[PDB]
């Protein structure tokens, strides 16, 4: 299971809002969605 | 000057106003011309108070009953269910001639599916009399019914071709 | 009122020039008609709508009062206007938009008195005559007693707000609630209310113990009620009344336990004893417990004028009870579990038990704690669980610390320790849920499920720890509540489950 | 002649935050006979003033009586009669923020005058009748004399 | 994660081989809101 | 709607813009409908430069690095030439614009 | 990074924090031996702040005074409680944290490295982007 | 004060704020109210209000030393035709006698006697679990059942099948209890 090249893979939701999934609203609000992202040790971005 | 049942009416009402008294006469004409439910009386005095205007009540409310819904017109202009309920509107604003109908022909050219010739003569006829705003719908009954159209292309090629 | 120009004329030119105005409806109603063909109701409200635009848009200040000179019986636009549900809002706006106005109060008055109301507007219409405020109050709190606990936490900030809009209002209300307060029966939830109402003046930043003293009978004895004034309204716990109150209730003839019953007292006790950083001296820690307990211990008989029985049995009990907790909450550092069997013996008392859930309020939602916790769960919680256990009344303020920590954000802790803290606390709920208070718990997973924006995986163990301790069979209102999270395409492909789906749509 | 308010005030409360100059103590005065708050910094140790003292508090465009112009500028040898010899503690600042309850269609009825005495600040709240002789960025004079 | 001098010397010079090679995945739909589906 | 409230001209309200501008300028934003058609159109540039700077901005950042500090400048306007804002001003929109 | 590299250092930045403070009271003679190091001065003794009992001028008149040309600046002292711009007094500052510079004249405020700083935005920050390059030395040099 | 009324409406004729101001007990000292005993009629009726309401705010003492001018306020206020001073006056009779407000509210304002009526009539007739007041949340069970009566039980949603895992941690935390109680 998995790609080669990518040893250990932590997940973690962001506090500082340059990885927040940032979105408009529907009364043209800014609003920061804490989502789930994860990171990687090791890279293959072509297979990811 | 819009004929029809209003203008009828406006007959009938200046036929009735013609002098010989009848000072109850014209009150009742008044009274008589308040669309539906009458709260319109009720809402009459509040408006009679600072020097009553009528005739911007009237236009008020025809200028937002037609630009408001236009929109809906077009949306239900937007098949069979909406080509029949276009037919209706137009066949509804065909004695409205003489009265304004940019709403009333935007309405028809909207639902312009079906050409209707038995009234597409009539209305071809008086949009060559007044110079209807029916760009769309008008060039392409136009074209179809007679040279008419041949002439407008022939006007233009004669244009291209003083410009060329 | 063409027509009376006519009349009263008939310069001329003028007069022809409004006549022919005038002469220059029916097509509106030929465009409605065909619109109705076209689409009913819709196109009639869109005209009143915008005639009410046109009617408020202008001005009304005076006018209506020079038609109302004639004192203004006038049912030709009062009777059309009254009953259409869309004016008198227009008159609403109107009074508020103008207030003190004598022909809009004189409408206000008339839809008041046919029972059309139904529209707080707290600042003009509600409160500005005795009547009008009268039977809108008696309209919000008999909504309020048929609605029962959820139209109470759903109702009491509008209600609230409308009657603490003014001191008149206030005392108006607190009268209707202290002359309701008396019957023989369903006085507690008048009184309820009443505390609700006074607990949202005293939050809104305005002093309403003068009037809980004065109202509710409590002004028997005139030193008491001074020293519960001074209490009440300095917002802490004084040495000096507490002494005054301890040796006058262990006298030979003890006062009325009323006014020593009151929440707001016994709530801002709780915030002097069980606070954790309190250091209450030996002096008066004996007297704050005996004033608990005989607050919360005494067994009183009364016929309509006195009382001949008061038992104090169980004050000894209380006391050490409340005793050994405060003396836990004066610990501090563990020893908290190595005579826990003890705590719980006295968490089988109710203030006892809301005592210990303010501690853990205090506990718990202190920053960096669970940052300092190494089990897997805090006790506090397993107190907080033995609290719902033993008592079902505290159910809403366990439910209320639940949500508290459960939306709080704590970004000192790993995700997977943020996610693991939100499995123990809806562990909690779960056990909640099992103990009886199931409605509200299944609604607030209901409330983060689609508009909030938690964690589908909590809400999938919540359904999962749920799913797997509930058998059948369930009433109407669990399944109606309960289905829409186990069928929101994020919870049911992923998650037991097939049995209840089944149970639900063959039975419901 | 160039005085722009005129009240009596009581001092209500002295510090209620706390003592954090120790030369100078932030007074909440409340006037005697308008809705008129007034809180006021003062020097203390030259002046002192306690808890529950009256006094006459007066704001002047000028020193002088004639209601001449004053330079700004400090001439201690100037032997034109002055209203200072009237008042024990006389301070000289500008008005540096003016504020009220006004909304778009609305004028205001509470009025808010912000003066600065050097860094001793004064807020001037109350009914925007007794407070129209205050005028951004103009200079002014605090007077005060305790009374009985 | 390398940050600092060494980091800024490894994008300074075009490095083959970092220190801490890193990705930064992003989820789409109800994974990114679901911790079991990330 | 905050930036609706904010920026669009609201040449309706008439005690509003007497609150705010002198008589004659009052008079001739609300009887001149040239006027208020280019009052609409700036805030419609207005809308669309939002949009753009939505698009160039996908995180609400607000603080960029300009060349004129407008703000101080503005509040030097103010103080150089005694502004009151206490009183309505003689300054006509269509000239801003 | 478009701020200024050189600020008011070790001694003249304590000495400065402690000199705008609210109870900074200097006498005629402090004043006017304060006023020989001014190279900017107009030769112009400013009214006190405090005319009786005692002619008492302020540290803020003389670093107003310091202050060079019309300039227009707002910052906020290091000690600034973070619940004072929302709540009361906030245009009123009970602990003189809230720097105000109106017409080049400290109106009230502690000064601090955030507003004699190396930062962007300073005093001298502002000073040097109205003033230039010249009126700017001689504010530091004046400052110190 | 010279003029008294005047003084009134400057420190509380503001109509945007109704409740009494905490600086009403400074503000009603003997004197004043000795002079608003003459001027009480030419007051505006939202200062009466404040007036009537700040009363109450007064300590007992206060209350006690100078009662027949309060007298004289309500029943001075009893005679003018604002039905929020009437009624509040009507409440207020019963106050500097024996420290409580009036509530025998059965011979005046026939309006709110009948709404009282149909209102009292529904509260004796119905009551869903009888919304127990925060009081009875610190009482006993005993206290409980002599003050509200027995409780009533939780209604039934589910049938549970077994304890949950709550009951289990607390078994075992017990456990962990009775280890260290000997320790």
């Amino acid at each position: 299971q998995g790609i080669e090249q990518i040893s250990k893979v932590y997940m973690h939701l962001p506090q500082t809002d340059n990885k927040k999934k940032i979105i408009i609203t529907e009364d043209g609000e800014f609003k920061a969605l804490q989502e789930w992202i994860l990171e990687t040790d090791g890279v293959s971005l072509m297979r990811v | 000057x819009x004929x029809x049942x209003x203008x009828x009416x406006x007959x009938x009402x200046x036929x009735x106003x013609x002098x010989x008294x009848x000072x109850x006469x014209x009150x009742x004409x008044x009274x008589x011309x308040g669309v539906l439910l009458p709260s319109l009386q009720s809402a009459l005095p509040f408006l009679d108070l600072h020097g009553t205007p009528r005739l911007e009540f009237h236009q008020s409310v025809f200028d937002e009953l037609r630009d408001k819904l236009l929109e809906r017109v077009s949306a239900i202009a937007s098949a069979e269910e909406r080509y029949k309920k276009l037919e209706d509107l137009l066949e509804k604003s065909f004695s409205l001639v003489k009265m304004p109908s940019l709403q009333p022909v935007v309405m028809c050219v909207m639902k312009h599916l079906p050409k209707v010739p038995e009234k597409k003569l009539k209305l071809v006829m008086a949009d060559k009399e007044l110079y209807r705003a029916c760009a769309v719908e008008v060039k392409r009954q136009i074209w179809q019914d007679n040279q008419a159209l041949f002439g407008d292309e022939v006007s233009p090629l004669l244009k291209q071709y003083i410009l060329e | 009122x063409x027509x009376x120009x006519x009349x009263x004329x008939x310069x001329x030119x003028x007069x022809x020039x409004x006549x022919x105005x005038x002469x220059x409806a029916q097509t509106v109603n030929l465009l409605a008609e065909w619109l109705i063909q076209t689409g009913p109701v819709q196109v009639q409200e869109t005209v009143e709508n915008h005639l009410k635009s046109l009617l408020i848009k202008h001005f009304d200040p005076r006018k209506a009062d020079s038609i109302f000179t004639e004192e203004g019986e006038t049912p030709a636009w009062l009777e059309q206007m009254i009953a259409h549900t869309t004016w008198r809002d227009l008159f609403y706006k109107l009074a508020e938009a103008h207030p003190d106005c004598l022909m809009l109060n004189f409408t206000v008055k008339l839809i008041s008195d046919a029972g059309y109301q139904g529209e707080i507007t707290s600042v003009s219409t509600a409160c500005q005559q005795l009547e009008v405020f009268s039977r809108v109050l008696r309209t919000s709190l008999a909504t309020i007693l048929d609605g029962g606990e959820e139209n109470l936490e759903k109702n009491l900030p509008e209600f609230a707000k409308m009657v603490c809009h003014g001191e008149h209002t206030y005392l108006f209300a607190q009268a209707m609630m202290s002359v309701l307060a008396q019957e023989e029966q369903g006085g507690s939830a008048v009184r309820r209310i009443a505390q609700e109402v006074q607990r949202f003046a005293q939050e809104k930043g305005h002093d309403a113990s003068q009037i809980t003293l004065a109202l509710g009978t409590a002004a028997s004895y005139p030193r008491a009620c001074q020293a519960l004034g001074a209490m009440l309204s300095k917002g802490a716990l004084n040495p000096a009344d507490i002494t005054v109150l301890f040796k006058m209730f262990t006298s030979m003839d003890p006062p009325p336990v009323e006014l020593i019953r009151v929440p707001a007292f016994l709530d801002l006790f709780m915030q002097s004893l069980f606070k954790p950083g309190a250091r209450i001296n030996q002096d008066h820690k004996h007297k704050y417990i005996h004033i608990l307990a005989y607050a919360a211990s005494v067994v009183e008989t009364w016929k309509k004028n006195k009382r001949v029985s008061i038992n104090k049995d169980e004050l000894k009990s209380t006391s050490k009870a409340v005793e050994t907790v405060h003396n836990l909450c004066c610990n501090e550092n563990s020893e908290l579990v190595a005579e826990l069997s003890t705590l719980y013996q006295c968490i089988r008392f109710p203030v006892v038990a809301m005592g210990v859930l303010k501690w853990v309020d205090w506990t718990v939602s202190e920053p960096r704690y669970f940052q300092l916790q190494t089990d897997h769960t805090p006790v506090h919680l397993a107190l907080l669980d033995e609290i719902s256990t033993c008592h079902q009344l505290l159910h809403p303020q366990v439910l209320q610390l639940l949500v508290k920590l459960f939306e709080t954000e704590h970004s000192q802790l790993d995700v997977m320790e943020q996610l693991e803290l939100k499995k123990t606390l809806l562990d909690r709920m779960v056990h909640l849920l099992s103990r009886g208070y199931v409605l509200p718990v299944v609604s607030y997973i209901r409330k983060c499920l689609e508009k909030l924006d938690t964690d589908i995986s909590l809400i999938r163990y919540f359904v999962t720890e749920v799913l797997d301790v509930i058998a059948p069979p369930y009433t109407s209102d669990f399944v109606q509540l309960f289905l829409p999270i186990l069928e929101n395409d994020s919870i049911a492909g992923t998650i037991p489950v097939t049995e209840f789906i089944a149970h639900c749509k063959s039975n419901f | 002649a160039g005085i722009l308010f005129e009240d009596i005030f009581d001092v209500k409360d002295i510090d209620p935050e706390g003592k954090k100059f120790d030369r100078v103590s932030r007074l909440h005065c409340e006037s005697e006979s308008f809705k008129m708050d007034l809180i006021l910094d003062v020097n203390i140790q030259i002046y002192p003033v306690d808890l529950g003292d009256k006094f006459r508090l007066v704001i002047a465009s000028t020193l002088y009586e004639d209601g001449t112009l004053d330079d700004g500028e400090y001439n201690p040898t100037d032997d034109r009669p002055s209203r200072a010899d009237q008042f024990e503690y006389v301070m000289y600042g500008k008005v540096y923020r003016i504020e009220g309850d006004e909304t778009s269609t609305e004028a205001a009825t509470r009025l808010s005058a912000y003066v600065s005495y050097g860094g001793l600040l004064m807020r001037l709240q109350g009914d925007a009748n007794n407070l129209h002789g205050f005028e951004v960025d103009s200079r002014v004079y605090l007077l005060m004399k305790k009374l009985a | 994660v390398t940050l600092g001098v060494p980091r800024l010397k490894e994008l300074i010079n075009i490095s083959k081989k970092p220190k801490t090679p890193s990705l930064t995945v992003f989820l789409l739909g109800q994974s990114a809101r679901d911790a079991e589906r990330a | 709607k905050a930036f609706e409230k904010k920026f669009r001209f609201d040449y309706t309200n008439e005690r509003a813009l007497r609150r705010t501008l002198q008589e004659d300028l009052v008079k001739d934003v609300l009887s001149n409908a040239h006027i208020q058609n280019e009052l609409e159109r700036e805030f419609e540039r207005m809308r669309e430069d939002r949009e753009v700077l939505r698009v160039i901005f996908p995180t609400g950042d607000s603080k960029v690095v300009l060349p004129c500090n407008l703000l101080r400048m503005i509040w030097n306007a103010q103080k150089i030439f005694h502004i009151n804002p206490r009183l309505p001003s003689d300054l006509h929109p269509i000239k801003v614009v | 990074s478009n701020r200024p590299v050189m600020g008011i250092v070790q001694d003249t930045l304590t000495a400065v924090r402690k000199f705008t403070k609210r109870d900074v009271f200097l006498e005629r003679g402090e004043v006017m031996n304060l006023l020989m190091f001014l190279s900017t001065w107009d030769g112009k003794v400013p009214q006190p702040a405090i005319l009786k009992p005692r002619p008492l001028w302020t540290g803020k008149q003389i670093f107003s005074l310091i202050i060079p040309g019309h300039i227009n600046c707002i910052r906020t002292h290091s000690t600034h409680p973070d619940d004072e711009d929302s709540g009361p007094y906030k245009h009123i500052s009970p602990g003189d944290t809230k720097v105000v510079v109106e017409n080049g004249e400290l109106i009230m405020g502690i000064l601090c490295k955030k507003s004699l700083g190396t930062s962007a935005g300073s005093l001298v920050h502002i000073s040097y982007l109205e003033m230039g390059h010249d009126i700017t030395r001689l504010f530091y040099s004046n400052i110190q | 004060e010279s003029d008294t009324g005047l003084w009134l409406h400057n420190k509380l004729g503001a109509t945007d704020e109704l409740w009494a101001p905490p600086s009403i007990a400074s503000l009603l000292t003997a004197a004043v109210i000795d002079n608003i005993r003459l001027c009480f009629h030419g007051l505006s009726s939202a200062v009466k209000l404040k007036l009537l309401l700040g009363t109450l705010h007064l300590p007992r003492r206060t209350v006690d030393e100078m009662k027949g001018a309060l007298m004289e306020i309500i029943q001075l206020a009893s005679l003018d035709s604002d039905p929020w001073v009437l009624m509040v006056a009507d409440i207020l009779k019963s106050f500097p006698d024996t420290g409580s407000l009036n509530l025998e509210l059965e011979e005046q304002n026939p309006n709110v006697q009948d709404i009282l009526g149909e209102l009292r009539e529904k509260v004796g007739e119905c009551e869903a679990s009888a919304m127990l007041p925060l009081e009875c949340q610190y009482l006993n069970k005993n206290a409980l059942t002599t003050l509200a009566g027995p409780l009533t039980p939780p209604v039934k949603h589910f049938q549970l099948k077994r304890k949950p895992k709550s009951a289990t941690l607390r078994a075992e935390l017990l456990q962990k209890s009775t280890e260290t109680a000997q320790q």
